[PDB]
């Protein structure tokens, strides 16, 4: 019932429609993904799928500001097995790369940049309030509203994109990931917090912090960098070893990101650390001394 | 801790509480008294398969919603139940219902290919926004913040949930805020199996209701029991 | 049909009726409250499994009957308690309980090692013999000879389990009858959701062949016990 | 526990034991057999075990005079993956075999046979009256005290010897087989009602009806008698065919049984009916003219 006009960038989501809603005069991110709509026990919906489409609208209820919300939820039996169901987000134009790419030479204000961070902090932190992880955060899903708002997106998704395949994978950024996802040890909370800090590094920068290829080159930028992990914060049972690496020292912080606070360094710190046990949550980031 | 989260699911409340009395839009063929037929029949069903005591409230949450705002007929009210049933479970149980289990309990009146449909219809009509609140998720909460120990919990909650049974199967609390129902069954409950009004001072300080309302309601339900 | 059945039921209840008041026997460490806390902790766990109605009775069952030949020691007693549930869910279960989700919640006070031991223990003690009549039994029988229709037994049945759940828990109604205790706490419900209690209690006794003196004592015991829990 | 002095014979359920209760005096026959203690997903008994087993303990308690008591119930972790456990039944000597064996010129008069015919289908009736279907009636474990009382033994031990049997190859006496079984049909109650009418015939015979080395066999000598059954009364879905014999017609039954009276011969042609639906039960046989 929504009409579709212009059209969103590719991610590992597929195709986005941007669309009218002939009522409000808002317009709103068309989200298809097809579904299963039979089964081998009787017509079932894929519990995994109902529950986190579900667990989406109930966010929309508090409505946090710095969360993209879900508004609608449409459904069409176009083949004869599977269903394809059409979530429709909020949209908003502005991301942050654009954001970025539309800054002047000093770049943002200390304030600005501040203002960012806080509103980024405080939406995750109520992601994580949730149950609800943000498996891969970047400038590209991080969109920000032309009034300043910071607006998250494409996050709790991680069940309904798994039906299907497009290739998306094969171009899939790996540059904000959790050294923990590269190494497939465990699946974490702290996850969300390293690619806060890629991010909050590239605010400083206007260019990416780590670029690899694969994933063990993800890795060898960012061992350079924060240094070699010591044994006892090496996880067990993992594909990549520690003696895959060169041994490393840790490096001053505000020497690769220049423009960098007392209190801006030392959050950084604790944000790109290693061991996800002792990376500093949202909670505490926001309540830091630089904020 | 457990603070944060009842200030939260209070919140939430209002936009899971059916919208409006929608015996006015099924004017033609609804009737209050079939709707309480169908409920104990969706009672039967999940004490039969022994369904998370969520499931009922939560179905009949889902029934309510879906026919304020859509017409149905006479005929398709046993194939609405049953979705409703089917996706309460799903979103609630770790174990759900399949289509074949209800199809079995509507003695094959309702096809498995119609349940499939359905399911989609409902979920669409409810706009896919069924993490609702009802009652009994208050249960835990307002029982933690009570003068008894989990030593002797097990009856009291139990007993407490056949009064949360009893709400959902009729009409009168339809339109109640859950909170209500859950601190108001929860005291005919606890002042059933042992003043009253320390009682009820307790609990309206819990839930942020007042001690008019939480007697008048604790009163109604003990009063809708006797007379079901 | 259906009376060939009550006949036999009613017959059995004395062979899972436990023998004796035990408490004369565990004297030196176990104690009535005590018995009626684990009751507690018995109840969470079924509840919390959604188990059959019938699992947490009959457990109790098994506890009293093995209590009263066998004079078991303080700290066992959370071991015996699973034990109990357990076999319980085990005789009338489509899927019992495991001898792990029991572990977790003795909070690994009670390892899976000594689960299968005391099953076996416990086993030959009662003599294998498990199939016990409890009052739950009764249910379905006599809300059959009503003057109620299926239309509306759904509230009736479930709200008369909490009085068949009470009963478990208060040592009082151990040594009784199962069908009374049935018959008892059905008379409970019935009232308690509207016929005279006169004529409803001489319904009821008519059914299980009960006095309408003790079932009138009885039903009033529950009712009192319910609001003294 | 008890005393072990005298050994019974072994027949599908292996040694068992003639013991003294030093308490009673009576015998018990001690029955063993090894059952699991120890699974994959923690400790667990298997269910179906402590069913039956409870299940047998319960009959007891009617105290029916046509059926063995289980007495009592022993258990023994021996062995570290399984545990040992003792079926204590009630002890009789005599069984129908060695009632047999020493039975004059004439046989039984008509009286005797009668009685005992009476108290075999009473017995039967009663186990049916409590869903127990024994697999397996015959004179071995039919057995008859001093006194004359005929008592039913090894009936509701199918899931407890599943286990010892798939163990221990096992042969068996499938000559009071019925058809059904023995054409893997779908199992029911009436299966026992063909093996009365095999030990009831034996009773004015003093030598087994049908005697067969295999299971085709085993039709063979049976279609030879009662007559090939009609195509309406040939199940579906069997391993044998009904092709697979030579068409044979009902032969007289006092012919091949003699000294069987007017309501013997007619009872005794509903007894040994092809299809157990038309096979009338223990509770129709039981008031028939004959009895």
């Amino acid at each position: 019932r929504y009409e579709p006009v212009a059209e969103i960038g590719v991610g590992a989501y597929g195709t986005v429609y941007k669309a009218r809603d002939p009522h409000s005069g808002h317009f709103v991110a068309l989200k298809s993904v097809r579904v299963p709509n039979g089964g081998g026990g009787g017509g079932g919906l894929p519990i995994s799928t109902v529950r986190e489409v579900a667990l989406l609208r109930r966010l929309e209820a508090f409505e946090h500001p710095n969360v993209v919300r879900l508004m609608d939820v449409c459904a069409t039996s176009r083949t004869d097995r599977e269903i394809k169901v059409t979530l429709v987000f909020e949209h908003v134009d502005q991301d942050l790369r654009t954001y970025l790419d539309k800054a002047p030479p000093p770049g943002l204000p200390a304030e600005t940049i501040k203002d960012l961070m806080r509103q980024f902090l405080r939406g995750l932190d109520f992601l994580h309030a949730n149950c609800i992880v943000h498996r891969d955060l970047k400038p590209e899903n991080i969109l920000v509203t032309s009034g300043g708002t910071v607006k998250l997106a494409d996050f709790g998704l991680a069940r309904i994109y798994s039906y299907q395949m497009a290739l998306t994978p094969v171009v899939v950024t790996l540059w904000y990931r959790a050294p923990e996802v590269l190494l497939q040890s465990t699946y974490a909370t702290p996850v969300d917090m390293w690619s806060v800090g890629c991010i909050f590094a590239e605010m400083f920068r206007r260019k990416p912090l780590f670029c690899g290829n694969s994933e063990a080159d993800q890795l060898g930028k960012i061992f350079d960098l924060i240094g070699l992990p010591p044994e006892d914060d090496w996880p067990r049972d993992v594909s990549l070893p520690r003696g895959a690496f060169p041994p490393r020292g840790p490096r001053p912080v505000q020497s690769v990101v220049p423009e960098m606070e007392e209190s801006g360094a030392q959050l950084l710190l604790e944000m790109l650390t290693f061991n996800p046990h002792k990376r500093i949550s949202a909670f505490r980031a926001l309540q830091h001394s630089y904020l | 801790g457990d603070q944060r989260v009842l200030q939260s699911l209070l919140r939430l409340e209002e936009r899971y509480v059916p919208r409006a009395s929608y015996f006015q839009c099924v004017q033609r063929e609804i009737k209050p008294h079939m709707r309480k037929m169908l409920a104990y029949w969706m009672l039967e069903v999940c004490e039969e398969q022994r369904c998370e005591e969520e499931v009922f409230p939560l179905a009949m949450n889902y029934l309510d919603r879906y026919l304020s705002c859509v017409p149905t007929r006479k005929a398709q009210l046993q194939l609405l139940g049953a979705v409703c049933m089917l996706l309460a479970s799903k979103l609630r149980e770790t174990t759900p219902l399949t289509i074949e289990k209800l199809c079995i309990y509507t003695d094959h009146a309702v096809s498995p290919r119609q349940l499939r449909d359905w399911e989609v219809l409902v979920l669409g009509k409810l706009k896919w926004d069924l993490a609702a609140v009802i009652a009994h998720d208050f249960l835990a909460f307002i029982l933690h913040r009570l003068s008894l120990p989990r030593d002797r919990q097990a009856l009291v909650k139990k007993h407490a949930q056949t009064f949360l049974a009893l709400c959902a199967t009729d009409y009168t609390f339809a339109m109640y805020p859950p909170s209500m129902i859950a601190t108001g069954s929860i005291g005919a409950a606890v002042q059933g199996l042992g003043s009253g009004d320390e009682l009820t001072e307790l609990l309206a300080g819990i839930t942020g209701t007042e001690v008019d309302c939480l007697r008048a309601c604790q009163e109604q339900i003990e009063a809708a029991l006797r007379e079901s």
